């Protein structure tokens, strides 16, 4: 009986697994129509904000699914995983898996925790190959800059914004080569707004405030020395707080006068500052601009926090903390700052030549509203990995040589072992020449004959090589600039057998509503 | 010659739709492959009407079994089908149309046509039935008359691996002398049934006998009325009414 | 029983099926647009679930006004507005062509042309038209400064609809208007500039534009300056009523009716600031209004005043009459002046109206839209608004372009030629690229056949096929004459478009398309129970 | 899970689970009648 | 509140809407029945609300067995049975073109070509096609009589879904069947004579047809012939069973026991009627049973007696062995007599079965289908009766006619020569002469395209104009080849079909779209709560 009360469902051995195995593949060929640029986007739709994404993200497509499945929430987050650790190819991260598994179902038929060994092991032997297949190098800031936009090349392909591919991977290679190795992808942000037309989306070398001058004020700036001041231009107080009585009726008299000199020091703090510009974290009252706008300083209301930073990281000029207090040798050595003409509200800017760097890449694309998200979410995926290879100079070509490799080298100590053991590693392999496999269903070639032939040159040249999705030749993709990083494709490599273990062991199941 | 230009497919409902029934009609043919062989067991079945069968036919255990899917019911005919033609390998039959539209399964995952893995298999199929003459021509037996020690271990094999593995040695010659002779000296044919099994629901499995003669489910006419069994008796098949004559 | 997740309340169309959810609804934006286009079209009347009414031809009006839930769809409906804003017009072209060439993408399918291999397609096409299109310049940054065509072009572009049919007087009255706040939408300073007040009368022709801005104001008091002549101004935003110290004063009296000194201090604090104002040089205007009082003293100092002045006509008193928006007058009047032009009040339509008949530097300017129903003025304000735009921007990019079709089919002339050599290179893509021509040809035939009916010109086929075998040669040449039902030169006939305009509607296109034809599958969460009601 | 067939109504237990409920079906007719036997044992 | 009636639960879907519902679901019915054509095609499980199961690839069977509730759709439903009826094939043929061609009416809508004015165009194309169809000839009516490729011909109209694969050897066992009941057809005497039984065993290879009618019966009683050898028959239909006079006679014994002589009088009265069925010539056949007395007489005098002959086989039995279907033994033998040929009885599939092994005047024939499952036979006999009904009337119609789009395109050339003349007589009615073509044209890419996937030869694109480029020129000559993917000519190649076939398959259509066009709106009277459901 007891138990903690039902209604509760047990699921245990033979159906436990197909429904696991088959529960899994299910979510990936759905999946998989995403790799190369014979690739596919897929709609999602939320209930609240009913708004729709459209965009090709393995992390998002499925972040983006109500899934009750534990099976499949579970591959939703290997997806989520690899794209917060490395960035790219969470499209793909689970299909390896779903086949792994379903390899790993028939093959059930013999112990499954047993076949977790081999595929930790065996599908290790491939990782190790993979590695010494690598080419590193250069590390002459003449060549990365080379490699960086092959990266991200190969990486902004597939997804709408392949048109103008250089477009972008240029873009992307620039915010990554500002802040060394390695820095957050934090400070460096995706701003977007809905302007007409794709390919206007330029990278910012400084920073895009929302907020317009105050008043009628000049629109642009010659040397700009911009003034970071914290403290709101209003008469102060303190936090504790008081209260200040007017005791005295005369005390008044001398009072008002208070008001109009208490923030007329505001004006003199600034001139002699050698500030040009001015703009505050809290507001400023309109017994202030007025004062601005005659002297000519210019007013910028309200910033965000993070934005303070970037007006600031930019020009390095030091957070002034209230006015008055602020030296002129702290300033923003900003080279321009002027307000673009958007339709509706227009932004400001803060231009800069180093710079500095926080850059901001601003995205438009008006031709569709929720294509900007579509893109900006794929620079980024350019992003992340043009920094991979800062981090981690090895990389390694793909279009199917990734697992071309792995499956020709796993595949021989298969033939091995001559172990139970030994077929679970056949397995892995077979797995691995699954992707490729399942890169051609998209492209058109047929699969079968393809792989085959694709493993055949591995072996002529060995390793490089791969399955060209449009360009003839079926060309090696050192030649065609198919290329992605190598620590990448092994996080996904491992962190596939992972999942492949962990969800090979349940066996048995408790669910309740 | 191939390219990138060709050429998108028209709808993909067909795919699925196919690996669709890959399935549900391979999850039949896997939760019975627990009866095959001596080491099989036999499964409960709770009738829509109420009536209660265990068995290890799992031609008769498919059918019980209520089944839902169009395709999985195919499976059911191709499983009563090997009872109407041999006799037996109910079973087996089944568990084999898994394997292959299993693996035909792993076939169009990788790109091979369906009706070129059809016929494609059709060829294996003419290949296979062949191939059991070359593997008994041969080494082993084709025995078909004046050899009991082959014939009763047919069934010896046969009545093994049933509720009645242990009562087999009588059931298993019972059955060979019980058709043997219904074709003895005529040659071999295509034969029907003639023979009667009924029985009676009193004693266990081993009481049950070949009956030297004729058995009949109906009793006597009891004191209705006076019975058996007359002696010497001459019997008679009389037929129509036997009541006051009314035209 | 499976479950099969997923989930429940969530549902795949998938594949070809998610390839018609995707196309089909698509073309479904079309039939709802399609009558905006051609000036012989007509306009659609829009209600809601709050029992209003709407009759106006404006797509962004009739797309983001509407109730839709197939995804592309909403996709279009959000490449409609994307126009709006950043352009006035060819929100509507921007759909039919949007939708009709999605339609000419299902339609490869029965041919069986991968869509990657489609917007392959579409991609050369979309630039290789684009293409022609910048090839036909024909701007006026030069002089003839007047440039009066360009202004007549935008008028050809607020054709059909209501308003135009009037005239003809529009441009003349927009045109001028832009050319006043010209040199202002140059500098990122909005359309705001211009104001339209609503005070129906006559007939939608009677409306008119007055030169120095209106208000509605006072003039709040019997014993004040009805009209002010060539008295000058002051634009301020300075606190009137709230009379606090910006500090956390709390006046504590420890005495006996101490307060009857603080009363009247403050009371007298603003005499103060009130007499430096009576210092200068005359009327009064300011944001944040003017209590009782100190409203009262400019009436009795002679100094009219104007309160409650909406932040819009703060700054836009400013671009007319030439003045400074500030408050502190502890300076006055460093860099602090304010110009002024006669300022007559006169009401309208039963309404009080004060404007001025004279001023200077006029950067600013309020229109007048009399009319017959307010159902009406609603619809002539996004006439004006689309038609105002289009100028506005025109301003900024002074590249012309011929309209009625001949812009359309010389980007399909153009195109269909690349892209008959785009087979050879390379084959099948090249359908796709033909195809892309048709779209443009497609537009032009909704624009007559389906929406221009009358006069009686409406043949899709012949009017179509006109302009190919006489619009090849005409290059940029040949538009139509959906009047008369003839193919006619627009470059005679004052049909010039915008280039940033007729460039867009193809731009904001292309990249739907694309990002469309990208589609494998659609996937949706519910959120209200059922609900099939 | 499944698809199986068929539900509802039509269900079916496996190895364990079955092995298990015939036995304690089993001793359940069994264990109300194991008090009678015996002269020791009584009536109901 | 108005009602504005009409009436309620009733709906005017009218004009361009009733257009839409119209055209809108007449190709809905195509993705149906797309995949039916072609070697290549594929067959359909289709399921119903009493859990049953049929997968069989047949349209008429897709068509008749579905739910529909768009007129046009069970319009065409309708008209898929017209020809299941007047012949075998050409049911799936008639809907795919049927759709397809109406589908490019809905087209000619985008270029505003009235409806009647494209009734008038396809009426020109409609017969101007068959026009040609019928100068294609080619007709076996006199020697060479075997005309073997023609009765070849049929089984290449019944290739593709499961028979056509195995052979080859069905248009030889048909073929024969046929000849034999070939005279019959042409007599009025239906496809009945031919008799099909389902006794499952090996695969649908396996099946055979045996010469001499095969029968489920006996030979009811242990001491009766197991076999007849040479022995003669007797065909008969009278009354064993009621042995009651035809008369209103009740039978009162007004003495004790009268009965006695009574009833044994009628059990005698039977005795006379056996007696002269004793008299000839030995076995006798009767529709009605024969009561266990009775038939157990003929057993002790030497007559093997068959009870319960079905109507159809009693008439069958007339066919094999030329017996008169003769009750009245009173007058015995004026044009009464019963040939025969050895009657061994043979058990199949575990199944009694008494065959004739020897006979004479083979008019008609049993042919037994084994199989692998009762699904399988459901849908060889469905197979085996299209490609039956076929060769059986092309016996009636010798016209034969190449297949595999020779015969479509041959028809699709000589159209769009005509209507290339077409628009000039005059204009805009060309165009739907022309697009008629287009149908004709569609289908066969329809055929491998949609349908003819692999072997991998399937693109819409290059066959169908591989066909045009070389088809004009081989007039009825060209054809296709969905096996290799190439096209060659047909009548090399023994594809081969039937004038009557594929003449209706373009007078369906045709009659079909010219009443459909004809339609302006389409009004329901609901008869189910809802039912939305
Ligand atoms: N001596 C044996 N040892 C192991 N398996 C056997 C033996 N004899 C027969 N079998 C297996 O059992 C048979 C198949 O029986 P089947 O009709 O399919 O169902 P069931 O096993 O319940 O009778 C064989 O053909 C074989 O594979
Ligand atoms: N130009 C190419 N040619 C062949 N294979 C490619 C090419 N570009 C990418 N691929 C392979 O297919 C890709 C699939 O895209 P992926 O990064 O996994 O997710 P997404 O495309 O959604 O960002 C792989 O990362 C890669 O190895
Ligand atoms: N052997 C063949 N090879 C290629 N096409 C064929 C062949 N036989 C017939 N066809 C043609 O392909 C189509 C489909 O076959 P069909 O006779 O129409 O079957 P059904 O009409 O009952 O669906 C027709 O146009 C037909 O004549
Ligand atoms: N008198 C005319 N004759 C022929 N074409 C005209 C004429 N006047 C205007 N046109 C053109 O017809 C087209 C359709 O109008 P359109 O731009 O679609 O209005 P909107 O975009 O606001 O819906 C051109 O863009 C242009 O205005
Ligand atoms: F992996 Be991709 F960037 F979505
Ligand atoms: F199926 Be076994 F022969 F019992
Ligand atoms: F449709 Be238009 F832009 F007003
Ligand atoms: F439809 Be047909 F009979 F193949």
């Amino acid at each position: 009986v007891q138990i903690f009360g039902d209604q509760v469902t047990e699921e245990r051995a033979e159906n436990a697994r197909l429904s696991a195995f088959v529960g899994a593949i299910a979510v990936g060929d759905l999946v998989k129509s995403t790799l190369g640029p014979k690739g596919m986007d897929k709609l999602l739709q939320s209930a609240s904000s009913n708004t729709c994404m459209v965009t090709n993200d393995g992390a998002t497509i499925l972040k983006s699914i109500p899934l009750d499945n534990p099976a499949a929430k579970v591959l939703v987050n290997i997806s989520k995983v690899q794209d917060d650790e490395v960035g790219d190819g969470t499209t793909s991260v689970t299909v390896l898996s779903a086949e792994l598994l379903r390899e790993a179902e028939k093959l059930i038929d013999i112990h499954p925790q047993t076949i977790i060994e081999g595929y930790r092991l065996a599908s290790a032997a491939a990782l190790d190959a993979l590695t010494k297949a690598a080419v590193d190098n250069s590390h002459d800031k003449t060549m990365f800059r080379e490699d960086l936009i092959h990266i991200a090349k190969t990486t902004l392909s597939s997804k709408i914004l392949s048109q103008d591919k250089d477009h972008f991977a240029e873009l992307a290679t620039n915010a990554i080569l500002r802040l060394k190795g390695s820095t957050n992808l934090e400070h460096i942000q995706i701003i977007k707004i809905l302007g007409g037309k794709l390919s206007d989306s330029f990278l910012d070398e400084g920073f895009i405030l929302a907020k317009k001058f105050g008043n009628n004020q000049p629109k642009r700036i010659e040397n700009a020395k911009i003034l970071i001041a914290n403290t709101t231009l209003d008469t102060d107080k303190v936090k504790i707080f008081g209260t200040k009585f007017k005791v005295d009726s005369t005390a008044k008299l001398a009072q008002l006068e208070k008001a109009e000199r208490e923030k007329m020091k505001n004006k003199i703090a600034k001139i002699s500052k050698f500030g040009i510009n001015t703009f505050i974290n809290r507001q400023l009252i309109y017994d202030y601009p007025e004062q601005l706008f005659t002297d000519l300083g210019i007013n910028s209301i309200e910033h965000a926090d993070f934005e303070g930073v970037e007006r600031l990281a930019l020009v390095t000029g030091g957070e002034v903390v209230s006015t008055f207090d602020e030296p002129s040798k702290c300033k923003l050595g900003e080279c321009d700052v002027i307000e673009e003409i958007m339709l509706g509200e227009q932004p400001f800017l803060k231009f800069s030549g180093c710079k500095a760097g926080e850059a901001c890449t601003i995205v438009l694309r008006g031709a569709t509203d929720q294509t900007l998200d579509e893109a900006e979410r794929s620079l980024h995926d350019a992003l992340s990995v043009l920094s991979q290879t800062t981090k981690e100079t090895r990389t390694v070509l793909g279009g199917g040589c990734a697992e071309m490799v792995m499956s020709k080298a796993v595949d021989t100590e298969a033939q091995n072992i001559d172990g139970k053991k030994s077929l679970a590693v056949e397995a892995f392999a077979r797995a691995l020449r699954q992707l490729p496999t399942i890169l051609a269903d998209n492209a058109g070639f047929d699969s079968s004959e393809l792989v085959s032939k694709l493993r055949s040159s591995i072996y002529n040249g060995i390793s490089t090589s791969g399955l060209d999705l449009n360009n003839g030749t079926i060309a090696d993709m050192r030649q065609l600039g198919i290329v992605e990083s190598y620590k990448l494709k092994r996080a996904v490599v491992s962190s596939a057998s992972e999942a492949a273990e962990v969800l090979l062991r349940v066996d048995n199941i408790i669910r309740a509503r | 010659i191939i390219v990138k230009d060709q050429g998108n497919k028209k709808r993909q409902h067909g795919l699925e739709a196919k690996k669709s029934h890959i399935l549900a009609a391979r999850s039949v043919a896997s939760i019975i492959k627990t009866s095959l062989g001596p080491r099989g067991l036999d499964k409960i079945l709770i009738s829509p009407d109420g009536e209660i069968t265990i068995t290890n036919d799992g031609a008769t255990i498919l059918s019980q079994m209520e089944l839902d899917n169009e395709i999985a019911k195919l499976l059911v005919q191709l499983s009563k089908s090997q009872d109407d033609e041999i006799g037996d390998g109910t079973t087996g039959v089944v568990v084999l149309a898994s394997a292959l539209l299993d693996q035909a399964l792993e076939l169009i995952q990788k790109g091979i046509h369906p009706i070129k893995i059809a016929n494609g298999f059709d060829e294996a199929a003419k290949l296979a039935i062949s191939k059991l003459e070359e593997t008994c021509d041969d080494i082993s037996a084709s025995n078909d008359e004046l050899f009991r020690d082959f014939l009763l271990r047919a069934a010896k094999t046969s009545l093994g691996s049933k509720i009645v593995s242990k009562d087999h040695d009588r059931f298993a010659e019972m059955a060979v002398e019980a058709v043997i002779n219904v074709m003895d000296k005529d040659r071999k044919d295509v034969d029907f049934d003639l023979i009667k099994m009924q029985g009676r629901v009193g004693g266990s499995i081993s009481d049950s006998k070949l009956i030297n003669g004729v058995i009949l489910d109906k009793d006597f006419s009891h004191p209705q009325m006076p019975k058996e069994g007359s002696d010497g008796v001459k019997l008679a098949i009389l037929t129509c009414p036997f009541e006051p004559p009314k035209p | 029983m499976s479950l099969q997740l997923l989930n429940p309340k969530a549902e795949s169309l998938r594949r070809d099926a998610a390839l018609k959810v995707n196309v089909t609804s698509a073309e479904g934006l079309q039939s709802v647009l399609e009558t905006n286009l051609g000036p012989k079209g007509t306009l659609k009347m829009l209600v809601d679930g709050a029992g209003n009414i709407k009759l106006t031809k404006d797509g962004k009006v009739l797309l983001t006004e509407m109730q839709i839930q197939s995804p592309t769809a909403v996709l279009i409906a959000r490449a409609a507005a994307a126009q709006d804003e950043i352009t006035g017009d060819g929100t509507t072209t921007v759909v039919c062509l949007v939708g009709e060439l999605l339609r000419q993408a299902h339609r490869f399918i029965q041919e069986g042309v991968h869509p990657r291999i489609i917007t392959d397609g579409f991609e050369i096409a979309r630039k290789e038209s684009m293409k022609f299109l910048d090839e036909f310049k024909i701007s006026k940054t030069n002089l003839s400064n007047d440039r009066e065509f360009l202004l007549q072009v935008a008028r050809s572009s607020l054709l059909t609809k209501v308003d135009a049919d009037l005239t003809e007087v529009l441009t003349p009255i927009v045109t001028d208007a832009v050319l006043s706040v010209y040199d202002a939408q140059a500098d990122n300073l909005d359309l705001h500039m211009v104001e339209i007040m609503q005070m129906q009368h006559l007939s939608p022709k009677d409306t008119t534009f007055i030169k120095g801005l209106v208000l509605d104001h006072g003039g709040r008091h019997p014993d004040m300056p009805t009209r002010v002549k060539n008295a000058y101004v002051l634009i301020l935003n300075v606190s009137l009523e709230y009379e606090k110290t910006e500090v956390n004063s709390g006046f504590f009296y420890s005495s006996a009716d101490q307060r009857d000194k603080l009363a009247a201090s403050e009371r007298k604090f603003v005499d103060a600031k009130l007499k430096k104002i009576i210092d200068l040089k005359f009327v009064i205007i300011n944001q944040k209004g003017i209590d009782p009082m100190s409203l009262d003293v400019f009436a009795k100092h002679n100094i009219l005043a104007l309160r409650r002045a909406k932040r819009r006509n703060m700054e836009r008193l400013q671009l007319v009459t030439g003045g400074e928006a500030q408050n502190s007058v502890e300076d006055l009047s460093p860099q602090i002046l304010g110009f002024s032009g006669l300022v007559y009040q006169e009401t309208i339509g039963e309404e009080k109206f004060t404007y001025v008949t004279e001023n200077t530097d006029p950067k600013s300017c309020t229109i007048l839209i009399k009319g017959s129903t307010h159902y009406a003025l609603a619809q002539t304000k996004d006439a004006v608004r689309d038609g105002l735009r289009a100028v506005a921007n025109v301003l900024k990019d002074k590249n012309i372009i011929p309209g009625a079709g001949a812009f359309y089919i010389a980007l399909s002339r153009y195109l269909r030629s690349a892209n008959m050599n785009k087979l050879g290179a390379k084959g099948k893509t090249k359908t796709g690229i033909e195809a892309f021509a048709e779209a443009l040809l497609v537009i032009p035939k909704t624009l007559v056949k389906n929406s221009g009916f009358d006069p009686l010109d409406v043949l899709a086929m012949v009017e179509d096929e006109l302009d190919d075998a006489q619009d090849s040669d005409e290059t940029r040449y040949v538009g139509v004459d959906l009047n008369i039902g003839d193919s006619c030169d627009p470059t005679i006939e004052g049909i010039w478009d915008s280039y940033r305009v007729l460039r867009n509607a193809i731009t904001g296109a292309t990249g739907i398309a694309s990002n469309l034809l990208l589609c494998d599958e659609l996937l949706r969460a519910g959120r209200s129970t059922l609900k099939e009601t | 899970s499944r698809s199986d067939t068929l539900f509802l109504g039509g269900e079916k237990i496996s190895g364990d689970d079955i092995r298990n409920q015939n036995v304690l079906a089993t001793m359940a007719v069994a264990n109300v009648v194991k008090s009678s036997l015996g002269p020791v044992g009584l009536d109901k």
